[PDB]
């Protein structure tokens, strides 16, 4: 994979949808925004102030929260913290479910 | 490393026992009031998951060893094995030969004098098995990092040798469970004689009438005169009470025994409904039960063996076990499905010489065998294909070759039961090859 | 009755997976979806829905 | 396991056991006892290993 450094700017909390931004001469990240399409997700948690680094892949699924109930097929945008819910709205998908999961539980997903 | 850990980690109690018999006033309780210890017998009692290092009760400072280790030598076995045949090293192929029973002619000293060298072919038919399941059983063991949980070479060994027993435990199961497909196999292609009953699992009519059923088909297939009409061949056989197994769901199994006084009183008696083989349910849905002749079976072992590696980083060895075995079934010998519920009019017709050869110009007489579900005669209709000439067959079943041509003819055994707009035409197979013969000819006359 | 879960006992070094099992000891009714969950200290760190 | 006063109703009404009345080809080596405090359980089953 190609890993680069990355600086949390916000309590990234694992299994998040992440977005990013331009920092001071770094790559900040945070959870992803309610409501859009997330670039990388968390797989450990990284404090505020806390240095980390991203490992990137095209990966075929990502693990993530569930922000709600999830049904196999129902397509997925961010929600609250950078958990993944359910839409209906195209603009907003990112991916969609290939298994079932109860809110608060891990959801698999295939990105789109 | 644990810590914070409970003595009732996964347990989804239902009351507090202790409490029930602290609070016991008068009820069933009360009859442990009278222990000295049965709060601790209660609380540590019943198992007991993960491990947390206990002090000794007279110097806390010390801790109490285990005493002892406990390897189980459990071993699960296949039901099934008592089935099973010899081992096959060398080739892959198996050929089952069957003969048959040929008529009987009349003592008559004037015909004989030219009947003599008269020619009377055999009636031999084969079946061919083959090497199918390939296999193995992949598991590490790590030694050198196992021996610190062992004080003793006696249980280090004693572990390893139990990981290597779930191994051919792994082994055996399976076994058991493609054997267990190998029935729901031919059964779901047809080929066992089928018997309609009703559904078993209700009145206990209906379970009477299973056990009557069963009865009267062991009784038949045992019949030491021998019959074409209980395998997917016509060949005339037989089986005997101690080779007829039943395979049969034990929740049935448990209706007869209780609902059933026959049953109950030959319960211990294989010469009732055969040997019995009490199995979990098939994955066939109208298939209750079978009764078989041990060599229906065709499983043979093939290849099987133990290879070992070592991983010299990673101190572990790792162990393969193969199994190449061939799992088959025999059209010969009996067999019998007891299928509750819905069933086919006809089952499988059955055409004689499936596989035959005939001169050109020559004829081969042919039989249906009409696997019915009962006693209607639902009427076979002889059929030929691949005739590029006029080649046919008769009404009765004789095929004729029209004397030029060989493509190797379907001879059909077709009957449709049912109404004609839903045909289910229920057919019957063979295969005939034609020898060169180049007799003079054309037209007769 | 009782639902059984899978190894008891884990150790996960930290990104790493088990998979856990339930046997949902019911009796007759047959329940089905049993609801993964897992605490913790650290945020994240999550069970699938299998 | 199981209590006497279960055991007789069965051996009696019960012509499968009654036949096989000592028989563990039928049932397991029962074994009668005083019977169970626990309300509801009548009978248990178990492996001697247990």
């Amino acid at each position: 994979m190609v890993s680069f450094t990355a600086r949390a700017k916000s309590n990234v909390m694992a299994y998040r949808l992440l977005a990013y931004s331009q920092g001071d001469d770094i790559i900040e990240i945070s959870h992803a925004a309610e409501n859009t399409i997330p670039d990388y997700v968390a797989v450990k948690d990284v404090d505020k102030g806390d240095l980390t680094q991203v490992n990137m892949y095209p990966l075929a699924a990502w693990q993530v929260i569930a922000g709600s109930d999830i049904k196999v097929g129902d397509n997925l945008t961010t929600g609250k913290d950078g958990t993944a819910v359910p839409t209906d709205d195209p603009s907003t998908v990112f991916g969609y479910a290939v298994e079932e999961a109860q809110e608060g539980q891990l959801v698999t997903l295939v990105i789109s | 490393t644990f810590n914070d850990v409970k003595t009732s980690l996964g347990i989804t109690e239902s009351y507090d026992i202790v409490n029930a018999i602290r609070n016991s006033q008068g009820d069933n309780f009360k009859s442990y009031v009278p222990l000295a210890t049965a709060n601790n017998v209660a609380e540590v009692g019943a198992g007991i998951l993960i491990n947390q290092t206990v002090q000794n009760d007279f110097i806390t400072s010390l801790v109490d060893r285990i005493g002892l280790v406990v390897i189980r030598q459990v071993s699960l076995n296949n039901p099934l094995k008592k089935f099973k045949k010899g081992q096959i090293p060398l080739g892959r192929t198996i050929e089952e030969i069957y003969t048959d029973i040929t008529k009987e002619k009349q003592y008559d000293a004037e015909e004989a004098e030219q009947k003599v060298f008269e020619r009377e072919m055999p009636n031999v038919k084969t079946l061919f098995h083959e090497r199918n399941r390939q296999g193995f059983y992949h598991q590490t063991i790590q030694d050198d990092s196992l021996k610190t949980a062992f004080v003793s070479w006696g249980n280090f060994e004693s572990f390893v040798s139990s990981i290597i027993n779930a191994i051919y435990n792994s082994a055996e199961v399976d076994e058991y469970e493609y054997m267990k497909l190998l029935v729901d196999n031919y059964y779901s292609k047809g080929l066992f004689t089928t018997v309609k009953i009703d559904e078993p699992t209700s009145s206990t009519g209906a379970l009477t009438e299973f056990v009557k059923k069963m009865r009267a088909t062991a009784r038949k297939l045992t019949l030491p005169q021998g019959s074409r009409d209980w395998n997917s061949m016509a060949v005339r056989t037989r089986s005997y009470m101690e080779d007829l197994h039943l395979i049969i769901d034990a929740d049935l199994e448990a209706e007869l025994d209780v609902d059933v006084l026959a049953k109950a009183f030959n319960m211990n008696r294989t010469d009732f409904l055969g040997n019995v083989t009490v199995i979990d349910g098939f994955a066939s849905t109208g298939l209750e039960a079978v009764l078989v002749d041990k060599d229906w079976f065709m499983v043979y072992d093939n290849l099987h063996k133990m290879e070992t590696v070592r991983n010299p980083r990673g101190l572990y060895w790792n162990y393969y076990y193969h199994v190449w075995q061939t799992l088959s079934v025999s059209r010969f010998a009996n067999a019998v499905a007891f299928v509750s519920g819905d069933v086919p009019a006809v089952t499988q017709v059955i055409v004689s010489p499936n596989i035959a050869a005939v001169k050109q110009g020559g004829q081969q007489q042919f039989t249906a065998y009409v696997r019915a579900t009962n006693a209607k005669d639902h009427k076979v209709v002889w059929s030929v294909e691949g005739g590029s000439t006029g080649t046919a067959i008769t009404g009765d079943g004789l095929l004729s070759v029209s004397g030029n041509e060989d493509n190797q003819l379907t001879v059909k055994a077709t009957v449709d039961i049912g109404t004609e707009d839903k045909p289910k035409l229920v057919v019957g197979e063979a295969v005939v090859s034609i020898r060169p013969n180049n007799a003079s000819g054309g037209a007769q006359a």
